């Protein structure tokens, strides 16, 4: 899978996965307004619609990216695994993005979330 | 209206950004740790290290009054 | 004169995981961002990858192959789309009341509005590309023709895909079969061009023109016998052009003249066409094709006779030149930049021929009644032969930072020029001031009269007036041209210059462009705009190497943002520099050349004919009273035309509104990386980049602002896109709405 | 042009110009007293922001006022 | 002093790694001004503009550096 | 509507030159010592957590401000 | 006083101006083994004598971009160059090998100059030196 | 004209001094590092200020330094 490894490199593979998502997803996605007039916000809750699940979507990819980033870090291997991404990477991180704000949630609590500000670097003032 | 108000806070918070940085930076970076011994304006400090054009804190300025003529358009 | 290397490279898919490899300094792998610019910014550049001319010329070779086979698969995609997505047959019935479409646009988040009424029970977006025009001249009349065409497409695509593979990686030319000069040329001068015009006139004298000429009676596309029939029936391709009874023997006799009854030279257009006659442009391809073999017999080769282009060239020698032509051979035999340089400039050129070309005298049935097409494929035309003349003056200083040897180019035409250069521009300088002055300063002359209340002192017909005295002649000429200078030519070659106003349906095909001061100046606003794109690309060539600023200029390379602050400020002093400035130039210019096409011809020549034979001009003829004030162009033309798009939400040409508005957006943000530099932007990227720091997801490849080439190269990239977005969307929907 | 265009360029533009005068018979007779060159790279930048800036208000101001005073 | 192959931060102040952690390659010339050579794991921005990367060590004091 | 048109832009000129003047003494007459861990230095300390913040509502501000522009038209 | 035979050459337009004989012009000599093309910082092509040369030009820079060019684009590297500040008093001015070696060699009797017993990030403050001609790197 | 100055970081590699297109710079003795010898600039009055030296010291941050001064014909590499 040499050639194939280099038709990984190539990131707009995942645009062609995106449109896939119209066999399941526009069965269900008719019309779709619910209950975003109904809110007990004491008088005009119509601002209620889902913002929310934007923040999900977002945060299970941003977090198995970054456990792409921290986990190729520990293989040493830097311009390869940026060059053409690793399968065991992706794949781990993002087969676990439902239950990646979940391992993030423990990430957080662990203090595994912020690094040290003094081991970051510092320009001249 | 609600539109043009959040238009105009990202003028005005682009042009602080800019006139901000420039002056914080204007003593240096660790693109220019000296950039204090140069003065306020000076040209750049030629290709070397990837190049440093429009980096002194003049340049900031400069760059931030095409931001502040767009934000009073 | 056959040499091949057998198999010099082997054909493994291990190279394509491995990205730089081409190049020493990538290969080893990615430590900044600007590995990944760089990766694409050198992937066509073969003379940097490697110094063997043997290996690049192959490389080069087996480029062109891969190339046309693109070419093959997007001209196949416009046959395919016109057999299975057009109402080509539908036009073909009603060609004066059918719009030609092809394109449907799939019915999803509201975009099917695009898909507009354009007759014939069809929904769909109105092409411009004069496709439909071109199909029905070429002979066409159903669908399956063109879909069998559009295979024949693939089929070649294959084919030009395997030879570029087969030619590097099985039988690689050698270095001494890409010199052969002059073989190269007797085969193109004869082979491409000769058999291409001779063939081609054999297509048209059997298939289009009795076809077409049926289009005329109007016997209606079904009704017509195939092209082929009309070989199985000598007496069908008999029954019209008479002279077939007598079919061959005249030819080999030489009596020629029983056939004028299909080889005329009407030299005019056909009244109900709209375009030039069939029976021209086959005797003419004819005549063209002869020619091109007969200039194929020119050059030496094995068998002795013809010439040496060295012999020719040494043989060019003047007491103002010096040595003269000597060495032109060589670097011509040596360098592909040479080569490029001299081909692109023809080119290039020779592209804004076509446009100039193709609307006065419309090549194809009912393209002169669209007026959306002729504006559509010339000012394309014009662009694209203007990019090319750019790239011109690229690999014109390219050569002489890379492929120049001062010991090969001693005291000849080549070297003896670069010692007066300094004489050379300082007056190219001149002209362009000269010209400055003398063109735009009428305008601003005019616009301050104006304004002053003092139209009697103004530059126009009406007042005083600058009269192309010359041009007019000149039509004079043209039009009194048959019946005496060009007596077997019974009507002039094109009406733009003089003749009765020939209209198709109710509208104006071509008639007489009369010259007036206001088209005076316009022209001098050209002969300007262009001498200034001159002076920035000539300059670019013959200072590429050395100056006084810089005498070691070619050490440093032909892309290479500068020299440091030092000697005042050396910013943009390389010959990639004088693209990029040459650039904007070939731009305003070229803007200024199809404004003055789109308004002059919608003021002074299209427009609606009566019955009666009087015109009714789209813009009423207020060119020449108003195209002689910026503030004329500003509101006569721009705020006036520019009505079409901007109300075109809620219609068809919905699109161009929008797409109007998209070329505004990338123009702005052009001007973000032409104003500034990565000096600030690194130390912004510092900041960004430690909050990454701060949560630990900085990337391995670390952050680096773009190149200051590249900030430049991205910043022309965009300033020209938009800036041609938004003309390409104000001409098509202005174009659309009037006719 | 000021903005878009550096220095370098003019500079070398500037010297042929500098050349032709001094060939030039009858104006080689006015010699300068002050060497001709282009502009610093910062004075691009500050002349070029200038005009930018002028051709801002100028533009907007023209119409501002004649667009309300036109219409009331 | 600092063995090879020491893990070090560092404390010079205008450095592009000052704050950053670099590795002990080796000690030069017993008396000089700068002898503790550092590698570090990312590079600078040294080089002409369009360099795919940079410099991978430089010399600092023994004064201005802290083991890790 | 020149009255404010004017006032607008000679307030917009101003608040630049404010902060070019705020970057010119940074360069120029800023003494890290008097000024030692107190409320104007430790600006400086934290220079790149200003920046990095005023970026990001930046970012935030245009890509939807300008998204429901686009999204509308 | 020393000279050279003038390069073999038609004459270019980018060569000396009112400076040389105004302020100041420079002189270069080189010996060849053989008369060779070279390629004239004022432009074109030109060819030097065999045995000793000599050329004005009108900057050091550009003398210094042609003894480049014949220490590296030759066969045989003439590094025999040397440059010259010739005045219109006839006062003439030794320049290139300097001393005598080359600078990118290290040569015993050269004296230090511009060098800092600092740390160029030790530098003092601008506020230190205020008011004062003086800039911090003095 | 300008000033060009050298710090006790060099190395030297005398990149910058084989760099330099007017001659502006020189090695000469020093005890400070390991190659026994340091940068010098004795004739500055001949800087124009290209920076190609600090473009090829190769130390985290420039042994030599090129800070622009008072321009003269020779600084601005004036041919006339
Ligand atoms: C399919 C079998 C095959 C394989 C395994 C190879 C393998 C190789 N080739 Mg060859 N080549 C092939 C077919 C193949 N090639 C064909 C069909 C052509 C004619 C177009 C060429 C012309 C060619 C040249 C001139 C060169 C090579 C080189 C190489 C070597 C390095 C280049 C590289 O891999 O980076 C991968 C790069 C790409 C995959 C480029 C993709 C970018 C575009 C968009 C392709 C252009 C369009 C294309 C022609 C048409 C596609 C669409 C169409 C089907 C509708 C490598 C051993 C180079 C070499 O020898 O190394 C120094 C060399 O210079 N190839
Ligand atoms: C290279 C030039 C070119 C261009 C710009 C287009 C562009 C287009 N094609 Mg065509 N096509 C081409 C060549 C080209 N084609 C060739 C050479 C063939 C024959 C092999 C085809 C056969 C073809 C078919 C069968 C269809 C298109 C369709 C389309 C449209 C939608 C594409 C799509 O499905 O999304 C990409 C999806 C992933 C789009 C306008 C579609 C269309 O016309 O709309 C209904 C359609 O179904 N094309
Ligand atoms: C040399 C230039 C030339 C070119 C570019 C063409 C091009 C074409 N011809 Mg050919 N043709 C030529 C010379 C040429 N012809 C000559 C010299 C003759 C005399 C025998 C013919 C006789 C001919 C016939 C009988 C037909 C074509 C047809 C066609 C078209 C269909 C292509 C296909 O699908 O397969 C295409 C436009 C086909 C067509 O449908 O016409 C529009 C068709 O059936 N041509
Ligand atoms: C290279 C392109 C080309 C090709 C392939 C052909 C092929 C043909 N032509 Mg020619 N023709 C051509 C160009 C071409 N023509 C040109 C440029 C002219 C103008 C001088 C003519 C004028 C011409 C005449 C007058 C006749 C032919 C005829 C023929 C056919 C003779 C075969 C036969 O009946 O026995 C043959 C299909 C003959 C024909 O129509 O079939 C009976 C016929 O008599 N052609
Ligand atoms: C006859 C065809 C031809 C050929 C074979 C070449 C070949 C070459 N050129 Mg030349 N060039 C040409 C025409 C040609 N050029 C013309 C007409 C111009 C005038 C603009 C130029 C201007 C030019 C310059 C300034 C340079 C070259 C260079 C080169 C070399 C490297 C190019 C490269 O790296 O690709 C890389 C290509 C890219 C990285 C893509 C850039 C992005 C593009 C082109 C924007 C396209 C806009 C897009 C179509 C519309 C937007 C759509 C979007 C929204 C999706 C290579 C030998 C370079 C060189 O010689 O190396 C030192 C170089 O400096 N060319
Ligand atoms: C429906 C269409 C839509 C689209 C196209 C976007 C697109 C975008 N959003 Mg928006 N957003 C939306 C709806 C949408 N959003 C709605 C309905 C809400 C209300 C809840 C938000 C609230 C929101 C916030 C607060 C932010 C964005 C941001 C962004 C940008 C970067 C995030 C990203 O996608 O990159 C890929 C993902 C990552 C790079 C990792 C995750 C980054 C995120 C967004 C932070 C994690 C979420 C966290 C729980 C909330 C932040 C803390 C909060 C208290 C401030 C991107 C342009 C971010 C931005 O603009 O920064 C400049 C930003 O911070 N969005
Ligand atoms: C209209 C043109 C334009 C645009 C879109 C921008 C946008 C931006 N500027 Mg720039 N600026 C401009 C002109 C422009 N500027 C000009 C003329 C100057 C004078 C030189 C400047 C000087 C300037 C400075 C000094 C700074 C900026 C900064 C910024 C960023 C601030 C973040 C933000 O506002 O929201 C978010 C981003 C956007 C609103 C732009 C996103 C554009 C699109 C449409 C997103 C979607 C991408 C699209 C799908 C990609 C497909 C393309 C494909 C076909 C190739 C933003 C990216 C600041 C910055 O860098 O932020 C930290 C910064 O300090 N600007
Ligand atoms: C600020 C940026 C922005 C935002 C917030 C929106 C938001 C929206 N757009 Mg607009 N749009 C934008 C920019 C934006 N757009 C731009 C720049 C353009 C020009 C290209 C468009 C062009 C556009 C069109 C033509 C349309 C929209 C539509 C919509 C709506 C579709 C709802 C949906 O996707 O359902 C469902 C999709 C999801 C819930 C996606 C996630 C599904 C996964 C599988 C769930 C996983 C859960 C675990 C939504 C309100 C559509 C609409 O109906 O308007 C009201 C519509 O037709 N947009
Ligand atoms: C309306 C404006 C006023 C009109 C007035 C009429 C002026 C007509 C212009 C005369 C051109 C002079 C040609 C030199 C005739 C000529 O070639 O001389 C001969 C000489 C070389 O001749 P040789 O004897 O060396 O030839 C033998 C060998 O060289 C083999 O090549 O060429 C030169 O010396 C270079 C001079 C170029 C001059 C640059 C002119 C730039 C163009 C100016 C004209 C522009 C008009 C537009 C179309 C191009
Ligand atoms: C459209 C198109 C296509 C198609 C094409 C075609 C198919 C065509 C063609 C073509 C052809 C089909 C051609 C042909 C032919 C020919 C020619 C060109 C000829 C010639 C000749 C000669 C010149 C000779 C003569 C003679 C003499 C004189 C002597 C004796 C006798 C003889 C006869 C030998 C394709 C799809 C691919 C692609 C796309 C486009
Ligand atoms: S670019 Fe920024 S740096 Fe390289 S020169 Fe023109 S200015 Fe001095």
């Amino acid at each position: 899978m040499d050639g194939l490894k280099s038709f990984l490199s190539t990131a707009p593979v995942m645009i062609m996965a995106l449109l896939t998502f119209t066999a399941g997803i526009l069965i269900e996605f008719n019309a779709f307004y619910p209950d975003l007039l109904f809110h007990p916000c004491s008088c005009a809750g119509d601002f209620l619609i889902p913002s929310i699940i934007f923040l999900y979507i977002a945060g299970w990819i941003g977090w198995v990216g970054r456990s792409y980033l921290i986990e190729i870090r520990e293989s040493k291997n830097p311009e390869m695994q940026e060059v053409v991404i690793n399968v065991p990477l992706a794949i781990k991180k993002m087969l676990g993005g439902f239950l990646w704000p979940l391992a993030a949630v423990g990430e957080y609590t662990s203090g595994k979330l912020v690094m040290k500000d003094s081991e970051i670097p510092t320009s001249p003032r | 209206d609600f539109l043009v108000h959040h238009a105009i806070a990202l003028g005005l918070h682009t042009t602080a950004l800019i006139l901000i940085k420039g002056a914080l930076d204007a003593r240096g970076s660790k693109l220019m740790p000296d950039k204090k011994d140069f003065g306020y304006s000076f040209p750049c400090d030629g290709p070397g290290r990837g190049g440093t054009c429009d980096i002194s804190a003049w340049d900031a300025f400069y760059l931030a009054m095409f931001w502040m003529l767009n934000t009073l358009g | 004169k056959v040499s091949v290397d057998n198999n010099p490279v082997p054909t493994s898919f291990e190279k394509w995981g491995k990205p730089g490899h081409f190049d020493r300094t990538l290969a080893r792998g990615p430590k900044t961002t600007t590995w990944i610019w760089n990766l694409h910014a050198n992937a066509h550049d073969f003379d940097s990858q490697t110094s063997d001319l043997e290996d690049v010329s192959r490389k080069i070779f087996s480029a062109h192959f891969g190339h046309l086979a693109v070419v093959f698969v997007w001209l196949s995609g416009m046959y395919f789309h016109g057999a299975k997505f057009s109402n080509y047959e539908g036009w073909l019935a009603d060609p004066t009341h059918i719009k030609p479409s092809a394109q449907v646009v799939w019915p999803i988040v509201g975009q099917g509005i695009l898909n507009g009424d354009v007759g014939g029970g069809f929904h769909g977006i109105q092409i411009t590309s004069g496709l439909f025009y071109l199909w029905r001249a070429s002979g066409f009349t159903d669908s399956y023709q063109l879909y069998c065409t559009a295979i024949g497409g693939l089929v070649m695509a294959a084919l030009m895909l395997f030879a570029g593979w087969f030619h590097y990686h099985v039988k690689a030319p050698k270095l001494e079969w890409f010199q052969n000069v002059e073989s190269m040329m007797n085969h193109h001068l004869a082979g491409l061009l000769g058999l291409g015009s001779l063939g081609w006139a054999g297509h048209q004298i059997h298939v289009s023109m009795p076809i077409n000429k049926l289009l005329d009676a109007g016997v209606a596309p079904k009704d017509i016998p195939l092209p082929h029939e009309f070989i199985l029936e000598p007496s069908k391709m008999a029954e019209l052009y008479p002279s077939f009874a007598q079919g061959l023997t005249p030819f080999f006799t030489l009596n020629w003249g029983v056939y004028s009854d299909f080889l005329t030279f009407k030299g005019g257009l056909n009244p109900v066409t709209g375009g030039l006659w069939l029976s021209d442009t086959a005797h003419h391809h004819l005549a063209i094709a002869v020619l091109f073999i007969i200039a194929g017999h020119m050059y030496r080769t094995n068998w002795g006779i013809g010439h040496s282009m060295k012999e020719i060239l040494e043989a060019h020698k003047g007491p103002f030149t010096g040595e003269g032509h000597k060495g032109l051979y060589e670097i011509l035999t040596t360098s592909w930049h040479a080569q490029l340089a001299i081909n692109l400039a023809l080119l290039g050129s020779l592209t804004i021929i076509v446009a100039q070309h193709m609307y006065a005298m419309p090549p194809y049935p009912y393209q002169a009644i669209d007026y959306a097409t002729q504006l559509s494929l010339f000012t394309h035309h014009m662009w694209i032969g203007g990019f090319l003349i750019v790239g011109a003056g690229a690999h014109g200083a390219i050569f002489m930072v890379r492929d120049y040897d001062p010991a090969k180019n001693v005291n000849n035409l080549l070297d003896r020029m670069l010692r007066h250069r300094d004489a050379i521009i300082s007056h190219l300088n001149w002209v362009c001031i000269f010209l400055g002055f003398h063109s735009f300063g009428l305008y601003i002359h005019n616009d301050t009269m104006r304004a002053l209340g003092r139209p009697q002192d103004m530059f126009s017909d009406t007042a005083i007036q600058l009269q192309p005295i010359f041009a007019q002649w000149v039509q004079h000429l043209h039009t009194l041209a048959p019946g005496a200078t060009a007596p077997n030519a019974l009507a002039t070659a094109s009406y733009a210059f003089g003749g009765e106003t020939i209209a198709v349906a109710g509208k104006v095909a071509m008639m007489p462009i009369t010259l007036g001061t206001a088209d005076f100046m316009v022209h001098h606003i050209h002969a300007f705009t262009i001498h200034v794109t001159a002076l920035i690309l000539l300059k670019g060539v013959l200072y590429a190497r050395s100056s006084r600023l810089v005498p070691d200029k070619a050490n440093l390379g032909f892309r290479f943002p500068c020299d440091g602050p030092g000697r005042g400020g050396t910013c943009q002093v390389s010959g990639w520099d004088h693209v990029f400035l040459g650039l904007f130039w070939m731009y305003n210019s070229l803007s200024i050349v199809i404004f003055h096409f789109s308004w002059k011809m919608q003021s002074d020549v299209w427009g609606t004919v009566s019955p009666d034979g009087s015109v009714t001009h789209v813009t009423l003829g207020n060119f020449a009273q108003s195209a002689i004030t910026i503030n004329g162009w500003l509101r006569d033309f721009l705020w006036a035309q520019a009505a079409n798009v901007i109300n075109s939400y809620g219609s068809a040409l919905s699109a161009y509104g929008i797409m109007f508005l998209a070329g505004h957006f990338v123009f702005a943000f052009s001007l973000m990386f032409l104003f500034s530099g990565r000096g600030y932007w690194q130390e912004l990227i510092e900041s960004i980049v430690w909050a990454h720091n701060k949560l630990n997801v900085a990337p391995a490849i670390q952050p680096r602002a773009l190149s200051i080439i590249q900030g430049r190269a991205v910043g022309v990239a965009h300033y020209l896109l938009g800036g041609i977005v938004t003309t390409w969307a104000f001409f098509l929907a202005r174009s659309l709405s009037i006719g | 042009m000021f903005l878009i265009s550096w220095r370098g360029y003019w500079q070398e533009l500037i010297e042929t110009i500098v050349w032709a005068h001094e060939r030039t018979p009858l104006a080689n007779l006015v010699r300068w007293k002050d060497k001709p060159v282009a502009l610093s790279i910062v004075q691009a930048r500050l002349v070029g922001l200038a005009h930018f800036t002028v051709g801002y208000v100028l533009t907007y101001a023209a119409f501002l006022i004649a667009s309300t005073a036109g219409k009331f | 002093a600092l063995n090879r192959g020491d893990k070090v931060r560092i404390k010079r102040t205008e450095s592009y790694w000052y704050g950053d952690v670099g590795t002990v390659a080796s000690v030069e010339k017993s008396g000089i001004l700068y002898p503790v050579i550092v590698r570090f794991d990312r590079v600078n921005y040294n080089g002409f503009s369009g360099s795919a990367s940079g410099v991978n060590t430089n010399n600092f004091a023994e004064n201005e550096l802290e083991l890790v | 509507a020149a009255l404010y048109t004017h006032h607008q832009y000679i307030a917009g000129f101003l608040m630049v030159g404010a902060f070019a003047h705020g970057a010119i003494f940074f360069v120029r007459d800023y003494d890290p010592v008097a000024n030692k861990d107190n409320v104007l230095a430790r600006m400086l300390e934290h220079k790149e957590a200003l920046i990095s913040h005023l970026s990001w509502v930046s970012l935030f501000l245009g890509f939807h401000t300008l998204g429901l522009y686009v999204h509308n038209d | 006083e020393l000279s050279g035979q003038p390069p073999k050459f038609g004459g270019s337009t980018g060569g000396l101006l009112s400076k040389a004989n105004r302020e100041e012009k420079y002189a270069i000599t080189w010996t060849s083994a053989s008369e060779q093309v070279f390629e004239m910082p004022t432009g074109g092509a030109a060819i030097m004598n065999e045995g000793e040369n000599l050329l004005y030009l009108a900057r050091k820079e550009q003398c210094l971009a042609l003894g480049t060019q014949l220490r590296t684009k030759f066969k045989p590297k003439i590094q025999d160059y040397k440059i010259y500040r010739v005045y219109p008093s006839g006062e003439v001015q030794y320049l290139h090998p300097a001393d005598g070696v080359f600078p990118e060699k290290v040569n015993e009797g050269r004296e230090a100059q511009g060098t800092k017993t600092r740390r160029i990030g030790q530098n003092p403050e601008p506020v230190t030196i205020k008011f004062s001609g003086k800039a911090p790197y003095e | 004209s300008h000033s060009v100055k050298i710090y006790d970081t060099c190395i030297g590699c005398t990149q910058c001094v084989r760099a330099c297109p007017l001659d502006v710079l020189e090695m000469v003795p020093w005890d400070g590092c390991k190659a026994a010898q340091i940068a010098s600039s004795p004739r500055t009055e001949d800087c124009v200020g290209c920076k190609r030296c600090e473009t090829a010291c190769p130390t985290d941050f420039l042994s030599i330094r090129v800070y622009l001064g008072a321009e003269t014909t020779r600084s601005m590499g004036l041919a006339y």
